[PDB]
């Protein structure tokens, strides 16, 4: 195992050892989806208000 | 979510509701005179859900009170805290409904709901953050089943976002001699189904057992049978009134207890189980508390639970006492009964403990559960209507109000399906 | 000296949000009104600590946080609470109405209505950076606020801030202490929707957590603050490296760096050890040999799994206390001859070691012990997998019969979006699985 | 009460142990999705161990150990022997084997040649019913085409009267405590045919495969009922015929060979400090060469038990692996000490 790396300082240490070697959407989309989520809301309000006015 | 809108309804309705506005006025520290004389300050953390505040450091209940006739409701002004009650919110007429379904929902309701609503509309107004309504009344006669149920329709076409609660005493012939009670509750089960999101089933034909076989009551009265309602209606409203993580507004005890939107009627229980004025010496254990609570003896609605399985439970634990001790015994119940709990729903009992004991007990436990037996009940209602119906017998009081045969078969049809879709998911 | 962002969402990042920045100023000495006494150049400065707050002329240290909670009862109390002065109003955002435990409420509906109130918060933060590198973002998997709004601001920190790295501390469900019965699906929903954005998430299991508690705290019912002051100590010592002087996770590019190769695997198991109970009498002080050891025994593990059933593809010890190389590199010689460390052959078997000399802090009064020494493995294995299995299976039992969904697209949500989530989980199932067997 | 389920209709074994559970009357049994439940007795694939020791309330044990296929699949067991240093390369108790796919090819070429080089015996077997042995490495890589080639016992020791092949079938159950556990009744499978040095592909009596004797052999039953011989008459039958016992001659070397195997993956398996419980009951295969030593041929990590025995090793199970984690209201077991 070989350490390798290794700093140190007043407040600790850091090394590493090896023991074997190797053998995104737009603001659009965003704003599209959450706007398309809430006309399904207000179309199923709607079709309860519409249902209860009968 | 703040607010609930309360809302009685009905003899039944104002009876009931009236002692549950006396029991949690106490258990908050508030006396008739709408003043607070309590000591610890978990009291007054979420007093604002259930009571509003005036000037003089004084508390209103959001009550709102509704009547075909006067006499209940004079009846409530004149009790205990009758005088708590805000004087504009008792909204009442002087027809009567005559135990017709028909009377309150289509005719004398028709008349008197508008202004009802302005009620609710300037407490509703007055919210920070109102997150809905709940409702007491019974579904055998006419006022609370009839009127009851157009008020809920009235304001879910109004607050089509705000969740919609009842308290739905249910109809036995053990304790009415009122023949047509199997029709108004059909007809209200119908609305129930339709227009609320969550709904205890206290069934009287529970409540008169209860009352005449485990408190050895030979003749059970109105007040031995509310006795076990507001004890009830305390503990599941615990959650709501008090500080907590588990169901503490409407909406989550909604989504925790609802897994389909039409199967949304509750079975409540509770232990330990007392009379008026009880000796009540000996504290129950945690292991008491937990095997009662879940047993046939103690539920509110007359099903067998053994002949159904629970989809969802929520449990509250009210007292001082060990949590740990609280876990395990809730963990064995379910471990030991596993059968009775549906395993496409995992971890569906969900539990909550609460300091602040009930009046006269140390430990007390409520049980809420959603389980396919209630089907039981519904079916019992269905036998009854059906027996009368199918000679379209007593049709004329309902005829005669305006209505037609066929609302009548609409309405058995969607009992009949409710009971239908309990069943399905009985059977995984 | 480059800034770090920390973003609390929902009740449980808020709470645990809370522990963090408590143990933070008692690590660096800053006191309650903000002041830190050791820093001696006033009004400014850009050492170490500096990653994580910023200073006012008065002096006055100041988190570089944001809250938010679609409800108020929770940060209120931080408002009101020991820390009210550490923290600017802008800083404490709150709706009036939470997510009902729903995702799609949290993502869709409440989500809409305040992503871009939270967004300028956010920006009015980053002004103040010199050279922002990214954030860090504490959540539940379980709450409809921290599962369906995190999953909503992290695709939108990745719009405004496309080259910044986003880090996750995920608070992962357990039935001992959870809220609601929709849990696995709000899981897999916010997993789902936050694969693509997340650099590199910390997953905490809070049964893993509860138990630690019970039998090396003796704590027969915990409770939250008991949960969270111990994960807070697991989060310090995994941001320690930001906030102090040292050459091992300096900037947050480096945790991808050295712990996720792969960029949808990113999700390394963390193993800490001591824990002792403070109220313990006797208690004979452990070695590095016998912490170090300890890494490797499931029981001090947040997520309870077994790493010998699967693969490694990087292995970092975080050291705090009287620890020096030669005892570690002993430690591992000897580990490595009694334990079954299995790496994925493209990687090197091997360890990156950071020691920092100061042993924790612990909060007066808490339930941890004051130690010697302690350590924290953060490993990438895919054992890890395993929790995904039993979410997953959790999930398909509910979605089988449609349990509860009419609450999701009652939002607004479409049905098909929950069969996507599960899917884009049954890929990364396989992925660890191709990785590690 | 105690509770368990069953993911594994088709295990005789497990069979027969659960019917013994609830005839105690103190064991439930669920549906096999249900989760609450102390015990699991498993399917044979892809088990879902990920999912056990997570349910709050309820200690779980299983009847199989997650990593013991390493043992008992037939490449990773000589990839195991191999490549551990405690049971080494230099291993004088299993046939020199050799995993080829469709890798140590040209590995087994050097050992094939040095044996015809010296003088020696060439007799192979390949394995993975698919069952080939020969002398030419030609007809093997032949046939390959992952399997397994291994030394062919040229030698074996034959029961008299018959010139008969067998093998031994040693039970073997180790608890959650990692107790190792050897059933005292083992069992012989014997050749109905006689044995020969001329018949290769005459695989009549060359593998002693219960199956392949019953009714693809002609003397089948003849000197003992099934072609199982017991402990007690193999045991008269050596100190008649060969002037010892079973336990000096052959036992020993059987229980060496045991306890080296569960030891090697001990690390490994070990479900000690884990959050779920396991034990597991194996079927140790042996060769016996005519000079009285033992030889391991693979290890059987879902077995059957011969039918006499059934009743009193799953009783065995039950007291041993099930009832020492769920106590109810001589041993037939000797443990393999570690
Ligand atoms: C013979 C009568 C009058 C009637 N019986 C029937 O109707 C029977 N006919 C088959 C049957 O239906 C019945 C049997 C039995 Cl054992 C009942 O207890 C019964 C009905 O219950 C009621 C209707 C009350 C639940 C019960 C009832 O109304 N009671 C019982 C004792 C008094 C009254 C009563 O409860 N009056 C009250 C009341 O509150 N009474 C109280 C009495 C008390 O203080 O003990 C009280 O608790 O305040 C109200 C109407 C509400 C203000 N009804 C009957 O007993
Ligand atoms: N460790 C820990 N877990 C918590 C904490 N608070 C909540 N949780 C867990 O997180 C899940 C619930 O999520 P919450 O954070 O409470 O929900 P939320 O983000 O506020 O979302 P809503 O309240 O539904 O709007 C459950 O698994 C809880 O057990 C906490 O303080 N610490
Ligand atoms: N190296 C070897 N030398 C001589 N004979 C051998 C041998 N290996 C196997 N045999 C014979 O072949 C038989 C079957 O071989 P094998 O080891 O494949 O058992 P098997 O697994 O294929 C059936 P099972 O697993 O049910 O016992 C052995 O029981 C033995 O009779
Ligand atoms: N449990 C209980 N049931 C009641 C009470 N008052 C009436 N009922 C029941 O309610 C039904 C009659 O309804 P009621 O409320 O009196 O009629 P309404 O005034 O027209 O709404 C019958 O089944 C009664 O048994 C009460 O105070 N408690
Ligand atoms: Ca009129
Ligand atoms: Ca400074
Ligand atoms: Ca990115
Ligand atoms: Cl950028
Ligand atoms: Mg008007
Ligand atoms: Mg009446
Ligand atoms: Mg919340």
């Amino acid at each position: 195992m070989e350490v390798i790396e290794l700093n140190k300082c007043t407040s600790g240490q850091s090394f590493e050892v090896i023991l074997k070697p190797p053998s995104d959407p737009s603001l659009e989309e965003i704003q599209k989806k959450l706007e398309a989520a809430e006309e399904r809301r207000k179309y199923q309000e709607a079709e309860l208000l519409k249902h209860l006015a009968e | 979510m703040r607010e609930i809108v309360h809302i009685q309804a009905g003899q039944c309705g104002n009876q009931i509701g009236a002692k549950f506005w006396e029991v949690i006025s106490d258990e908050h520290g508030i006396d008739p005179t709408g003043s607070y004389h309590g000591d610890s300050d978990l009291q007054l953390e979420r007093i604002n859900v259930y009571y509003n505040e005036a000037t003089g450091n004084k508390y209103v209940p959001r009550a709102i009170l509704v009547d075909l006739e006067p006499g209940t409701m004079d009846s409530v002004r004149s009790g205990p805290f009758g005088q708590i009650f805000r004087p504009d919110n008792f909204v009442f007429g002087q027809s009567g409904a005559g135990n017709n379904w028909a009377k309150g929902h289509y005719t004398e309701g028709a008349e008197l709901v508008d202004s009802v609503l302005d009620v609710v509309r300037k407490e509703s107004e007055s919210c920070d953050c109102l997150q809905g309504f709940q409702l007491t009344h019974s579904l055998g006669g006419g006022t609370g089943s009839g009127m009851g149920t157009l008020l809920i329709s009235k304001i879910r076409e109004e607050y089509p976002d705000r969740i919609m609660n009842t308290f739905s005493v249910m109809p036995s012939p053990k304790v009415s001699d009122t023949v047509v009670e199997p029709y108004n509750a059909t007809l209200s089960v119908h609305q129930l189904v339709e227009n609320t999101d969550e709904t205890y089933c206290i069934d009287n034909e529970a409540l008169y057992d209860i009352c005449f076989r485990t408190l050895k009551l030979t003749t059970p009265t109105y007040g031995d049978l509310n006795h076990l309602v507001s004890a009830t209606m305390s503990g599941v409203t615990t959650c709501l009134r008090f500080p907590g993580q588990l169901n503490a507004d409407l909406r989550k005890l909604a989504v925790n207890m609802v897994p389909f939107p039409r199967l949304h009627f509750f079975m409540p229980g509770f232990a330990p189980l007392t009379s008026r004025g009880s000796q009540q010496y000996r504290a129950l254990t945690v292991p008491e508390l937990t095997q009662q609570m879940f047993d046939s003896k103690n539920m509110m609605a007359a099903c067998d639970p053994r002949h159904g399985r629970y989809l969802t439970v929520a449990a509250i634990f009210r007292g001082r006492m060990s949590m740990k001790e609280v876990d395990e015994q809730m963990l064995n119940v379910q471990n030991k009964n596993s059968s009775y709990f549906v395993e496409w729903i995992p971890n569906n009992v969900k539990t909550a403990v609460c300091d602040i004991p009930p009046r006269g007990l140390k430990m007390s436990a409520t049980f809420i559960g959603n389980s396919t037996a209630i089907q039981e009940l519904f079916k019992r209602i269905s036998e009854q209507f059906t027996a009368m119906f199918r000679r379209k017998a007593f049709l004329h009081w309902y005829t005669g109000e305006g209505m037609d045969e066929m609302e009548f078969t609409e309405a058995e049809s969607n009992m009949n399906d409710l009971v239908s879709e309990y069943q399905q998911y009985q059977d995984a | 000296m480059r800034e770090c962002i920390s973003i609390h969402v929902g009740q449980a990042g808020v709470q645990i949000g809370n522990a963090c920045w408590e143990l933070y100023c008692l690590e660096h000495g800053i006191q309650p009104d903000g002041q830190m006494p050791s820093d001696k150049t006033i009004g400014g400065g850009d050492d170490s600590f500096n990653t994580f707050f910023s200073e006012t002329g008065a002096g006055k240290h100041v988190p570089r946080a944001v809250f938010v909670d679609l409800e108020p009862t929770v940060i209120d109390e931080v408002r009101t609470g020991t820390y009210r002065q550490l923290f600017h109003p802008e800083q404490l955002i709150t709706g009036k109405e939470d997510a009902a435990n729903n995702y799609a409420r949290g993502h869709y509906t409440i989500g809409k209505e305040i992503i871009d109130l939270v967004l300028d918060r956010i920006r009015k933060l980053a002004d103040q950076c010199t050279g922002l590198q990214g954030f860090l973002v504490f959540h539940s998997f379980g709450g409809g606020t921290g599962s369906g709004f995190t999953s909503l601001l992290m695709e939108r920190l990745s719009v405004d801030y496309g080259k910044k790295s986003k880090l996750e501390f995920s608070i992962y469900p357990a039935p001992q202490v959870s809220t609601a019965v929709v849990e696995p699906y709000n899981s897999i929903l916010t997993t789902h929707t936050t694969l693509e954005h997340s650099d590199c998430a910390f997953m905490v299991d809070n049964e893993a957590i509860y138990d630690i508690c019970r039998r090396n705290l003796d704590i027969e019912r915990p409770t939250y603050t008991n949960l969270n002051r111990l994960i807070s100590q697991i989060v310090s010592s995994i941001t320690a490296s930001l906030r102090f002087d040292g050459a091992l996770n300096v900037d947050l590019t480096e945790f991808q760096t050295n712990l996720v190769p792969y960029p949808r695997i990113h999700f390394p198991l963390a193993t800490y050890a001591p824990v002792i109970s403070a109220e313990k009498a006797y208690h004979e002080q452990l070695s590095v040999a016998e912490i170090t050891n300890a890494c490797f025994e499931p029981a001090n593990q947040m997520v309870k799994c077994d790493p010998r059933h699967g693969k490694y593809m990087a292995c970092c010890l975080l050291y705090r206390g009287d620890v020096v190389p030669k005892d570690v590199n002993a430690a591992i010689a000897t580990i490595k001859t009694k334990r079954s460390i299995q790496f994925v052959d493209w990687c090197p078997t091997g360890f990156k070691v950071g020691i920092n000399y100061q042993p924790p802090t612990v909060v007066p009064g808490g339930d941890l012990a004051k130690v010697q020494r302690a350590v924290c493995m953060l490993s990438n294995t895919t054992a890890i997998a395993e929790a995904w299995a039993r979410l997953d299976h959790k999930f398909d039992l509910m979605y089988a019969k449609r349990a509860f969904v009419h609450w999701y697209v009652g939002e607004g949500m479409e049905e098909g979006e929950f069969s996507e989530a599960r899917e884009d989980m049954a890929a990364l199932e396989k992925d660890y699985e191709e990785v590690g067997v | 009460m105690y509770t368990f389920v069953v993911r594994d209709e088709n295990s005789s074994v497990y069979a027969e142990v659960s019917r013994l559970l609830l005839a105690t009357g103190q064991w439930k049994r669920l549906r096999k999705d249900n989760p609450r439940f102390n015990l699991m007795l498993g399917e044979r694939n892809r088990l879902p161990f990920g999912r056990l020791g997570h349910e709050p309330g309820l200690v779980q044990l299983v009847n199989y150990y997650r990593g013991a296929d390493k043992l008992c699949r037939k490449a990773s067991l000589v990839k195991l022997i191999k490549t551990s240093p405690e049971l080494s390369e230099s291993c004088t108790w299993f046939p020199e084997s050799y995993v080829i796919y469709p890798d140590e090819r040209e590995v087994f070429l050097a050992a094939y040649n040095r044996r015809r080089e010296g003088r020696e015996g060439n007799v192979w077997i390949a394995k993975s019913e698919g069952i080939l042995i020969s002398s030419e490495a030609s007809e093997l890589l032949d046939f390959i085409d992952v399997h397994v080639i291994q030394k062919y016992l040229e030698k074996p020791l034959l029961l008299e009267p018959g010139h008969r092949k067998f093998d031994i079938r040693s039970w073997v159950l180790v608890d959650h405590l990692y107790n190792i556990y050897l059933y005292r009744e083992g069992v012989l499978r014997t050749s109905s045919e006689p044995y020969n040095s001329a018949n290769f592909q005459d695989k009549t009596c060359h593998l002693t495969n219960h199956c392949i004797q019953k009714e693809y052999s002609k003397n089948y039953g003849r000197y003992e009922e099934g072609n199982e011989m017991f402990f007690e008459e193999f045991n008269q039958y050596l100190m008649d015929a060969l002037n010892t016992t079973l336990e000096n001659s052959i036992l020993l070397q059987i229980k060496h060979i045991i306890r080296s195997c569960l030891m090697c993956i001990e690390p490994a398996i070990s479900t000690k400090h884990l959050h779920y419980q396991s034990f597991q009951l194996f079927g140790f295969d042996f060769m016996v060469d005519e000079e009285l030593k033992v030889w391991l041929i693979e290890v059987n990590g879902a077995p059957a038990c011969a039918q006499k025995l059934y009743a009193e090793l799953c009783q065995g199970i039950v007291d041993v692996a099930i009832s020492s984690v769920f106590p109810l209201a001589t041993s037939i077991f000797i443990k393999l000490h570690h």
